RNA sequence: CGGGACCGAGGACCGCGCUCUGCAAGGAUGCUGGCGUAAUGGUCACCAGCGACCCGUCUUGAAACACGGACCAAGGAGUCAAGGUUUUGCGCGAGUGUUUGGGUGUAAAACCCGCACGCGUAAUGAAAGUGAACGUAGGUGAGAGCUUCGGCGCAUCAUCGAC
RNA sequence: AAAGGGAAGCGCUUGUGACCAGACUUGCGCCCGGCGGAUCAUCCGGUGUUCUCACCGGUGCACUCCGCCGGGCUCAGGCCAG
């Protein structure tokens, strides 16, 4: 069903914190290091240059871990991990597990429309 | 069972332990009338009015 | 007095007989303590390994 | 004596079998946990006076803990099947859960758990088709 | 920017024990209500020293209590957040009424065939939950060959 | 545990005389005190004689099969006659046991 | 008394008040329109304005010099043991330590057993040797807590005594 | 598919083109009319309980209860705006 009403959704930052030089040197994947060279200036802050993670970029409590529907996701492998979400279908929607066969997603996604809790991977092995 | 008596009894150098609580209801314990009727009166609710 | 337990029998239907449950069954739960000797047990059983 | 409800939540607050524990939150399998929520308030296994609500084939099935046969769990368990009424349903498992003092916090979950049951056990409406969208996917 | 040449300072002082008795965890929930909901600084005392490790917390003999026993103090109820020991070159144990977190199994003994009482602290706190007519006692906190080598 | 050490958190930071031939056991003699005496009888018999039920006896406390050699005279002693056999005994304890009512006894 | 910009945090009531049928008084509501889909939003590639030295190491005060780096995958560097020390948790407590050994076993596990022994319970002296109460285990000044409201006074500190 | 007048690569912010995840589709509550059934209220008996609350069996004889179907009404509902 529809999530329960929130506060408006802010992300401040949408863009990820890429890895310096990781675009330059394909041995370097781009999640993200603290680089750590003494002379380094993403280290050092100078401008022009890579941000560096910190806690000022958080999001706010009302609605961290919130998709942009309003709901948050809950991992489920079974009907009876979807009944969890009995009392939770204006809070909490339903992710099917990846290695969970066709049939049973079937079984699933029937008990949650039964039950009234979104399926965000609904459309998947069909 | 009519035996662990006296295996616990028959354990040399080692006696059944005394508990350092002797009441484990903590409900019990606070809402008995020997401990609320001395208490101060509340000072406060579980929520507080944002005041400005 | 001290707790009475039930003893059943075969058919699983009590038989008319009960037990003083024992004193140990009064004892404190401690998990900290149990797992503290659990640790130090479960490797008790092991064999040596080196290249 | 030696156990209470409170030690027994002393004891199985960070792990038991029931728990569900993820990124978005911990929830609880117990029979006894209204809300399926991981907390000493619905912890049902924990307390002492506790209840439960399952589906039946019709209607709801209510479950509470007797607190004279807390050593008995063949019979510790008070169980009335409601298959009647909603509204009829709501009365007794309120009654139930507040007029006697058995928990008059879970009046609230209770009622909402058996509503919960009764509209999931309604049929279902079809959904509507989908409609595609954009450049790829309608052509 | 602004100029801070003085720091504010975090605590330095236990505000949870850091043992995972839950036994312990029980007794410092209920001493945390008391200290919160009355006006005694005995139960505040009592819920700090509750906090405290096995270094802070000394044992006490029976030859301690005995000694603070003495010029009227013969009725109070002695507190001793810490382990009661016995005391064998005491040889005449006087009548006592001890609260403790725990007692050795002959000062228990001793106790109770001179003819006194020993209680826990949730016992203590439903008889005397403000702390009156008692009298708390410590033990000999630099008396530690730790201590004698610094 | 390795998972809790400190390295894990560094991952991607880093007189007189000589006494030819010794022997101890010329120089066994372990000492007990006065106020540990009564120690040594057991728990009922010393309480009968301390509440003084025993008005007609006298205890003999032998401390060689105790494992002590010497009696020492820190503390005091009740007014209760007691036999001490030690091998030895010093000037202080003799004269606290002399006090209390007892009497000192040689062995070897 | 106008003109403009940015913002709407909170979520039953409680309060301060006022111009007191109510209110601009402890945080935005009311009315209306178009659309209901790639329209808003997002990712990727590219152009545009502005910004932006190549990393690591070394050196000293710092730069510069110098050294390493053609590219990618996998491997790759504060570990273990013994002995101390401080701190934390636990058990017992003037005691404590079953596991050298013995018994037992569902058999390298678990359970049970005790003599000796180690450490601690007494120190000092090169040694021979001797070996800890004048006193409610002392006096004074503090000192949490308690108090019958006169005082009793934990830990600990300073000081004077006693052994 | 795109860019390129003696380096590219990177950050902030638009735009273009390509490709996408959501959200929405209506719900709830009333007033009528038409159906389909008596697990309406009370009382009686048995049973269980938290010992005053419930379930079961009889009793309802349709102005009461429970679903369904057509309308009408109010409210809450998505995006961008005045």
């Amino acid at each position: 069903v529809a999530a329960k009403k929130h506060v408006p959704i802010v992300k401040k930052r949408t863009k990820r914190f890429m890895r310096h030089q990781s675009d330059r040197f394909k041995c370097l994947d781009s999640a993200w290091r603290k680089p750590k060279g003494i002379d380094n200036r993403v280290r050092r802050r100078f401008k022009g240059n890579l941000a560096m993670p910190s806690i000022g970029y958080g999001s706010n409590k009302k609605t961290k871990h919130m998709m942009p529907s309003g709901h948050k996701a809950f991992l489920v492998h079974n009907v009876k991990d979807v009944e969890l979400l009995l009392m939770h279908n204006r809070t909490y929607a339903a992710e099917i597990a990846h290695n969970v066969s066709s049939r049973k997603r079937i079984d699933i996604i029937t008990r949650a429309k039964q039950l009234g809790v979104k399926v965000t991977n609904a459309k998947a092995k069909v | 069972i009519k035996q662990l008596d006296a295996v616990y009894e028959s354990k040399k150098g080692f006696f059944l332990p005394a508990n350092i609580v002797s009441q484990a209801d903590l409900s019990r314990l606070i809402n008995s009338t020997e401990i609320q009727s001395v208490l101060r009166a509340p000072k406060g609710e579980a929520r507080t009015k944002r005041a400005c | 007095s001290r707790p009475t337990v039930t003893v059943f029998g075969a058919d699983g239907k009590p038989t008319g007989a009960t037990e003083v449950l024992p004193k140990v069954f009064s004892a404190p739960i401690r998990p900290d303590i149990v797992k503290h000797v659990h640790t130090g047990m479960a490797k008790n059983k092991r064999q040596p390994y080196a290249v | 004596s030696n156990v209470s409800a409170d030690l027994i939540w002393e004891v199985s607050r960070n792990y038991n079998s029931f728990l569900v524990k993820q990124r978005t939150g911990t929830f609880s399998r117990d029979a006894l946990n209204l809300t399926n929520q991981h907390s000493r308030k619905h912890a049902g296994f924990v307390n002492d006076k506790a209840l439960g609500i399952v589906p039946a084939e019709k209607g709801v099935k209510v479950i509470a803990k007797k607190v004279k046969a807390a050593n008995k769990p063949a019979s510790s368990l008070y169980t009335v099947t409601y298959k009647s009424t909603a509204r009829k349903a709501y009365k007794a498992i309120a009654s139930q859960a507040a007029k006697h003092g058995y928990r008059a916090d879970l009046r609230q979950a209770a009622v909402a758990r058996a509503s919960a049951i009764l509209r999931s056990q309604r049929p279902v409406k079809p959904e509507p088709p989908k409609k595609l969208r954009g450049a790829a996917a309608r052509r | 920017g602004i100029d801070l040449r003085w720091k504010h300072v975090r605590s330095s002082h236990r505000k949870a024990p850091k043992s995972d008795n839950v036994y312990l965890k029980l007794l410092v929930k209920l001493y945390r209500f008391l200290a919160r909901r009355t006006e005694a600084p005995f139960n505040k005392v009592v819920l700090r020293r509750l906090f405290m490790s096995r270094i802070n917390r000394p044992p006490v003999s029976l030859s301690r209590i005995a000694r603070n026993l003495k010029n009227g103090n013969e009725k109070k109820t002695v507190v001793v957040v810490a382990t009661v020991t016995d005391d064998n070159r005491l040889l005449q144990v006087p009548k006592m009424e001890v609260a403790a977190l725990r007692f050795t199994a002959k000062a228990r003994a001793r106790i109770e065939a001179a003819g006194g009482r020993t209680l826990t602290l949730d016992q203590l706190a439903l008889e005397k939950p403000t702390g009156a007519n008692t009298l708390l006692l410590r033990g000999p906190k630099n008396a530690r060959e730790a201590v004698k080598h610094f | 545990p390795t998972r809790f050490s400190k390295t894990r958190k560094h991952r991607g930071h880093v007189v007189g005389m000589r006494h030819f031939h010794l022997l101890r056991n010329h120089y066994w003699r372990p000492s007990i005190n006065i106020d540990k005496l009564w120690s040594l009888v057991p728990s009922d018999v010393r309480e009968q004689y301390l509440s003084g039920q025993k008005k007609d006896t006298a205890p003999v406390i032998d401390l060689l099969s105790h494992g002590y050699a010497k009696l020492l005279g820190k503390g005091r002693l009740p007014e209760i006659p007691v036999v001490v056999r030690a091998r030895y005994v010093s000037a202080e304890a003799e004269r606290k046991v002399k006090e209390a009512g007892g009497v000192v006894e040689l062995v070897a």
